[PDB]
């Protein structure tokens, strides 16, 4: 037709990277 | 139609065609300073020494349970 | 009961003036940044999520006895950059209009007096690091509670004070069961010269200089549920007056009061600390504390429990507090209620505090 802690930490890291990259 | 007057440390209630049943005078602290259940549209002499307090609250209960509230300055 | 309370001028400055902090046990130094964060901790105005905010707060007094006797607050904040913010707040305690009447032809013109007490302050907050911020505030206090009569002068008494605040807010940190957040705060309040109610230097009252130190933690579950637990400690920075005797019966008390009242406010700040032959435990009786829990759903519903404890030796203000908050689109409504647990009657018992804030402007992301 074209371990919740680890997931939460990955989501936080992705949010941090995206917020850092978007403004610059 | 209701008036409270203070001339010389004396409280004077005036009601037009309305007769009061009870009067209560409170301080700003909420302490009951005076209470009379036999109001006759007359004057009231509360103790003159109030430790620097001037503002008083007068609650008047009429024939019916209606309550009239007046803030006065005790002078 | 209350043995040797600390006597300060303009005590109305110590009353919580917003429903959100009132519902959290009269604490705001380490809670989340909001529009009311001027009486508690201006330093978190730099951590605001909205660019500009306005707020109106109403705290009625003696609701059963009379109307119009209340403490109102109007706050405005504007954060210009992502690092700095300006704020201005105005607190006003009033009895409402009071008519001065003699019988004297009751159609005669009458004089209306409004005895009041207000404080107007402006604060600047700047973020030093990404997690820490500081703030400096300047406040003008005026007291006009006296009514002019014969042999009574009703000139207002004024004073100035400064505020130094600091706020730390960490980033979201993932743990085993939740990804919480850490907060800390301090606020040194009401640092200024003594207020003279009678306009005489010999008869002056200390400003209620205060120190608030607090810390909080946010349990974040499901991205829609939050539980903020906050703890605050408060100490008055005013010297304690002499008591029964500190070695001619009344002469000793007169001399002790003479030496106590002849203390500068700057020196009084340091004299508040220590001044006891005992250790930390003996001085712990001058520390008030408060513990608060705020549940937050979708950042739109808030449910607040609080406990405020003074030592019954001074003040005797011990109570539990209930609070609720709602956010429709840009309008936030807070209500708070108090259950007293002290022997002395709390003037704010059976009273529902109201708060209403409008948020507008740009939105800032939270680090
Ligand atoms: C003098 C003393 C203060 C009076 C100033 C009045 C200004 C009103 C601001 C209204 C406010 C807060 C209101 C809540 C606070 C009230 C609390 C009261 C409590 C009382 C107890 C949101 O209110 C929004 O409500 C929206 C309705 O849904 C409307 O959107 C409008 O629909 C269409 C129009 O029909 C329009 O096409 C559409 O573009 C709008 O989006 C607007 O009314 C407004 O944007 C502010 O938010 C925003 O408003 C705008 C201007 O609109 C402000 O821009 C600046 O305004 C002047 C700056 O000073 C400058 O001149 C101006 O150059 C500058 O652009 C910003 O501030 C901005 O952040």
């Amino acid at each position: 037709n074209r371990p919740a802690m680890a997931d939460r930490q990955k989501a936080l890291d992705e949010r941090r990277a995206a917020r850092e990259k978007l403004i610059e | 139609s209701f008036y409270v007057s203070v001339k010389d440390k004396t409280i004077k209630l005036n009601s037009t065609e309305d007769v009061m049943r009870e009067v209560s005078i409170f301080d700003i602290s909420g302490k009951l300073l005076y209470n009379n259940k036999k109001v006759e549209n007359t004057e009231f002499q509360v103790s003159n020494f109030q430790s620097g307090n001037q503002v008083l609250i007068v609650k008047v209960t009429l024939d019916n349970g209606n309550i009239i509230t007046k803030k006065i300055v005790f002078n | 009961d209350i043995e040797r309370p600390i006597t300060t001028g303009v005590p109305f400055l110590l009353v919580a003036a917003d429903a959100r902090a009132a519902g959290l046990g009269d604490q705001g130094v380490a809670t989340s940044s909001d529009v009311f964060s001027q009486q508690w901790n201006p330093a978190k105005y730099a951590f605001a999520e909205d660019a500009q905010g306005l707020s109106i707060s109403y705290t009625p007094y003696l609701t059963d006895l009379a109307n119009d006797i209340s403490l109102g607050q109007v706050t405005y904040y504007n954060k210009i950059n992502d690092r700095s913010a300006f704020a201005g707040s105005f607190r006003y305690f009033g009895f409402g209009g009071i008519e001065l009447r003699q019988t004297g032809d009751p159609n005669e013109p009458t004089r209306e007096v409004n005895p009041n007490e207000f404080a107007l302050d402006g604060s600047y907050s700047l973020k030093l690091s990404e997690t820490f911020s500081m703030a400096v505030a300047a406040r003008y206090i005026r007291s006009n509670l006296k009514v002019a009569t014969e042999e009574i002068d009703a000139s207002a008494a004024g004073s100035f004070a400064v505020d130094v605040a600091g706020f730390y807010q960490s980033e979201e940190i993932a743990y085993s069961d939740f990804n919480g957040r850490w907060r800390a705060g301090f606020n040194i309040q009401n640092l200024g010269p003594k207020i003279s109610y009678d306009h005489d230097d010999l008869s002056a009252n200390f400003l209620p200089a205060n120190l608030r130190v607090g810390g909080g933690f946010d349990f974040i579950f499901d991205d829609y549920n939050k539980l903020g637990v906050s703890l605050e400690l408060t100490k008055l920075l005013v010297p304690t007056p002499p008591g029964p005797g500190t070695p001619s019966q009344s002469q000793a008390d007169e001399a002790n009061y003479k030496k106590y009242k002849d203390i500068g406010w700057v020196s009084g700040i340091f004299k508040s600390f220590g001044d006891a032959p005992g250790g930390f435990s003996e001085e712990l009786k001058e520390i008030t504390y408060s513990a608060a829990a705020e549940y937050m759903y979708q950042d739109a519903f808030a449910m607040r429990l609080g406990y405020y404890h003074e030592s019954p030796m001074k003040g005797a203000k011990q109570f539990f507090s209930l609070g609720a908050g709602f956010k429709y689109s840009m309008i936030k409504v807070d209500v708070s209620y108090l259950f007293s647990a002290s022997k002395v009657k709390n003037p704010l018992e059976n009273t529902l505090r109201f708060s209403l804030t409008f948020n507008f402007g740009d939105k800032y992301e939270t680090y």
